[PDB]
């Protein structure tokens, strides 16, 4: 099961992520 | 266009991006439609 990382996780970023659309709207690709 | 300068703008990514709203200039268009079922031409000269 997942949740043994703090989700927040607050940490210097690896790099920003584009496109900023609603993904609750797909959600069956995450985990 | 015309004899004139205007602007053009088509805002969906600026505004009402990724957020619960709905973009206007969607609206919808009622039309009816009308038609007869039994109707009969009683002439002898339109039955042909």
């Amino acid at each position: 099961i997942a949740g043994l990382f703090n989700i927040p996780a607050g940490i210097i970023p690896t790099g920003n992520v584009l496109s900023t659309i609603e993904v609750c709207a797909h959600r069956c690709i995450f985990d | 266009v015309g004899d004139k300068l205007v602007f053009l703008e088509a805002l969906e990514r600026r505004v009402y991006q990724a957020t619960r709203v709905a973009y206007p200039l969607i609206g919808n268009i009622d039309i009816t439609f009308i038609m007869p079922m039994g109707v009969f031409q009683a002439n002898s000269m339109d039955r042909y």
